[PDB]
């Protein structure tokens, strides 16, 4: 009996649903359908004005993200970064690529139990909203991170 | 105390735990007898209870059982049971060092085809045997509340063990019937693929038979001249396609 | 192969007094020998300070054999040979019977002798004559030993005497 | 405590997954069957990565594994 | 084949007293032995706290044979050797007879002796002379113990002593 | 090979009283021979000033051998032959019983004699005749020795007698 | 007394074994990153053999018995076929038995007895720790020796010092009777074991830059 674990290590469903409630009431969107889970973050609360620079308070949110990511048994991870049209195609593609690269770097630096992590960005190639009034304040300036829970 | 052994043996150096070992030596002597009996009676009760539950649940859904196990579809026209075939893939045998044997696939006849009288069912292969036992034979009895509690929890452990044992029995039976049905359908597939020799059967037919006191009108005797087997000449094998 | 003088555990199941010898069987509870039964009888100690059982007829089921390893019992958690029984069974009974018969004898003789210096005379009568026969019968049966009795629910520790195969 | 805590409660155990199901359709952290994906990194026992302990009796306390190897750590110390 | 030292059940229907030895029969009704009958006799213990039956003559039905498993009996629901009987059979009878003979002797001698310090003398006469013969007869018959008697409607359990085939 | 009569340390784990003979075992705890046990018995000395153990049946584990080197014991860290137990178990019981029975006899005879120069007469009565029977029974039971009893957690020192292989 | 020394040895050995096993579990991935085996196995899934190198050989037996050479090479273990490559778990994982049986024969009564119990416990504890470290060091030397023999074989075969192993496969078609059949029989045997060349002229030298 005591040799086998009763549950997975550090995993508590009450903790999971509590931090899920806290994240979605803060404003970070979490999609949960099947075993597939996605997290959408506005880019304004994370990065600077069209810049690959990190705010000091954003590491707290990244730590919350890592605390959420600890609670699942994953295999593969996918990160995408999307922006608005600002100057060109290549500039926004490179900016989204750099943002996805650095956030994947910090996520891998923290204790993720993921075998495979993919990161990419595209810019303003696949928007989600036709409301194009604001600039970086617009909601389609976003970062998405998705996976499927494996058993 | 043996983990943090420095403080543990420092506490053992004081003579109070030497006194305290005496009052648990009785549990080390007396209390170790009831637990195996509790395990045995819990195992018996769990096996019987889970067997009754699984027999009820198996009999609940009996329609789809014989629906998917249509042996009567697989009965051949001379009332012959199809034989059983086994296919192995990616064969590597390592007999010893300096030696490797490899093949891609292999085929084995398991059970030879024969005449049959009635089509078999799933009931002889899957129904759990069960008689209710009503005699808990007790030789020793608990006397304290704590030993009554550990008797209860070891009865619960026996309940769990009997449940798992019954599930193992059911798993073995369902694996067996899966093996037999797969062998028969593999035989049918390879016979369609022209890999199995068809069985050959003759019949001797005679007319009037018997003396003036004992007679039979019709007299036909059917005997298989040739059992099914595989073919070594691979050249006449026909492949398949799909569109 | 069992070493000459190891300690094993068993449980005793049927109870009787140390008054009539007879067949008594117990069961070895642990170790290599599992569920093996053992029949024997007892022996009577000289005094009531302990009581021990001689057990010799050992049978293990499974295979048809019957060994005769003889061994004794030691009281667990005391590591001694005393038995869990009472020893004060019939001391005060014979003591009081003898004392009362003597008191009757004394009442008859002295309260008859005090007549020089009718119900009290009848008291002299009764105690005078029922003292004597009761006193001699009490001296006859005063030698009764205090027996001991084993229990039906007590385990035991067994030291070995000789080896087995 | 409760495996489906802060939820509707446990429905049953899928033995194919070895996992229990809460009333809400989410897998709980607890396992039910032993045949399930655990995380086995640290374990007890001796004569490991060998043939296992030879079950014979011996005069000394030298435990010889069934591949012929001898574990003096599992053996006693003079 | 019956292994050494096992337990079966029987029913006792014929009652008998523990004074005259003779044949008593029981019947094994369960176990492997069906319809088996059993002839034996009793033995007298030192004290009446137990009673066992020597059961040896076992007739198995079906074939004309009678095996000789010489075994004893143990009481069901107690697993003890005591018997369903009473043991206070002849205590108070001889006690009262002895005490009455005494008090008679005492009444005659003391109420004849204290006359210095007709019908009352006849009371002296009667008790004085019928005390003595009753006293010596009570001394003669005092040594009778209390018997036991098995019942005619009680089942029993039997432990084995020897094996059969 | 063991030197002719050297000393070894051992631990005695089984206790017994000096009342009924039985097997006792001790365990050598250090030295060349490790885990070795020793069964034997005791003998009763004439006086209870000391107690020694007859220890001969040596069982060294590992192999199926049983040598019989006889050995005796001394008190460890005292180097004396006494036993650490009690020698005054049944002095005062028989002393007080005998003295009280005597005093009862004396009270009855002397305060019967003092009638020359009811309740006190009954005191004469009771002590007068319960003294004598208790006196002769006390002279009967006055022969009981005071026993000693070893303990179950005491080590011992074992000297050898002859050489071994 | 000496029982304190014995239980101190047992407890120190067990505790240090637990500590060192958790340390071995702690350093997981870089261990296999060092001791990869599959990068060395030959193309016919045969484990390469083990070589031994000695330098500056001097030997004496008695007065006027002396033997001097420069280098010596020894084939330790012959190559053989293998299914899975070995790892470091069968070389470095020490066993772990947890004993919870302190049996008390000799018992302290005085404070001097308690103090000598304490110091005997301490020195047995340290002694068992040292013994466990010695065992770990011996196992480390053993696996280092095995890997070095592998690397020596690789370098000598690169430097043309051993014949390569020669392997023949024989192909057969369908085999068996009309009841048992195989598809494509193939038997892999090795005819020539690797061995050293005693003709030094075939050896090719090298020069770095």
């Amino acid at each position: 009996v005591p040799k086998l674990p009763c549950r997975v290590d550090g995993a508590c469903d009450a903790t999971i649903i509590k931090m899920m409630t806290d994240l979605n009431k803060k404003g970070i969107k979490v999609a949960s359908v099947g075993q597939n889970y996605l997290i959408s973050i506005p880019a304004s609360a994370l990065f600077a004005d069209q810049s690959p620079r990190l705010n000091w308070a954003s590491y707290s949110l990244l730590n919350e993200i890592a605390a959420f990511l600890k609670q699942f048994r994953k295999i593969a991870i996918t990160v995408t970064s999307y922006s608005s049209k600002y100057v060109s195609v290549k500039r926004e593609r490179a900016l989204t690529l750099a943002r996805s690269r650095v956030v994947s770097e910090y996520l891998w630096s923290q204790g993720v139990d993921s075998r495979i992590i993919f990161t990419q960005g595209l810019g303003s190639d696949k928007p989600i909203t036709s409301y194009t009034l604001g600039g970086d304040r617009s909601p389609n300036a976003r970062v998405e991170i998705t996976f499927r829970r494996a058993v | 105390g043996d983990t943090g052994s420095l403080a543990g043996l420092q506490a053992m150096a004081d003579s109070k735990y030497t006194r305290a070992q005496k009052k648990q030596k009785m549990g080390k002597i007396r209390e170790m007898a009831l637990k195996e009996t509790a395990l045995s009676v819990g195992a018996q009760a769990g096996l019987a209870w889970r067997a009754k539950i699984i027999d009820e649940q198996l009999n609940k859904q009996a329609r789809n059982l014989d629906a998917i196990y249509d042996f009567n579809s697989l009965v051949l026209e001379h009332n012959i049971l199809p034989p059983v075939l086994l296919e192995g893939r990616n064969t590597l045998n390592l007999a010893d060092a300096q030696s490797i044997r490899i093949s891609d696939r292999t085929y084995k006849v398991a059970k030879q085809a024969h005449f049959i009288t009635t089509p078999p069912t799933w009931r002889q292969y899957l129904w759990m045997d069960y008689v209710k036992p009503e005699a808990p034979n007790v030789t020793l009895l608990p006397k304290t509340k704590a030993e009554k509690e550990i008797w209860c929890i070891y009865t619960e452990r026996g309940w769990k063990n009997g449940i798992d044992q019954a599930n193992t029995i059911l798993e073995e039976n369902i694996a067996r019937i899966k093996e037999d049905f797969g062998g028969m359908i593999l035989y049918r597939k390879l016979l369609a693929m022209n890999m199995v020799s068809p069985p050959y059967v003759s019949h001797t037919d005679l007319g009037v038979t018997g003396d003036g006191s004992e007679i039979h009108i019709d007299d036909r005797v059917l005997r298989i001249t040739a059992l099914p087997e595989l073919n070594v000449n691979s050249a006449e094998w026909r492949a398949a396609v799909a569109k | 192969i069992i070493k000459t003088g190891d300690i094993m555990f068993a449980v005793l199941d049927t109870s009787v007094n140390s008054d009539e010898p007879g067949p008594i069987l117990a069961t070895i509870v642990t170790g290599k020998l599992k569920g093996s039964k053992l029949i024997g009888s007892f022996n009577l100690p000289s005094n009531a300070d302990k009581m021990v059982i001689t057990f010799n007829t050992m049978s293990i089921p499974g295979a048809e054999k019957t060994i005769s390893i003889s061994a004794y019992a030691i009281d667990p958690n005391t590591a001694r040979t005393a038995l869990a029984s009472r020893t004060n069974h019939h001391y005060l009974m014979r003591y009081g019977s003898l004392f009362a018969s003597s008191f009757l004898q004394g009442f008859g003789n002295a309260f008859q002798s005090a007549n020089t210096t009718s119900t009290l005379e009848n008291a002299v009568i009764g105690l005078a004559t029922v003292g004597k026969a009761w006193s001699q019968q009490a001296q006859q049966l005063f030698n009764t030993p205090t027996t001991v009795e084993v229990y039906s629910g007590t385990g035991l520790g067994i030291l070995f005497t000789q080896d087995v195969t | 405590d409760g495996c489906c805590s802060k939820m509707g409660g446990i429905n049953y155990c899928d033995s194919s997954a070895g996992r229990l199901v809460c009333n809400n359709g989410f897998y709980s952290t607890c396992y039910c069957t032993r045949h399930a994906v655990m995380d086995l990194q640290f374990l007890m026992g001796c004569c490991l990565w060998h043939g296992g302990v030879y079950p014979q009796l011996n005069s000394s306390g030298l435990v010889v594994c069934n591949d012929g190897y001898v574990s003096e750590e599992c053996s006693l110390q003079k």
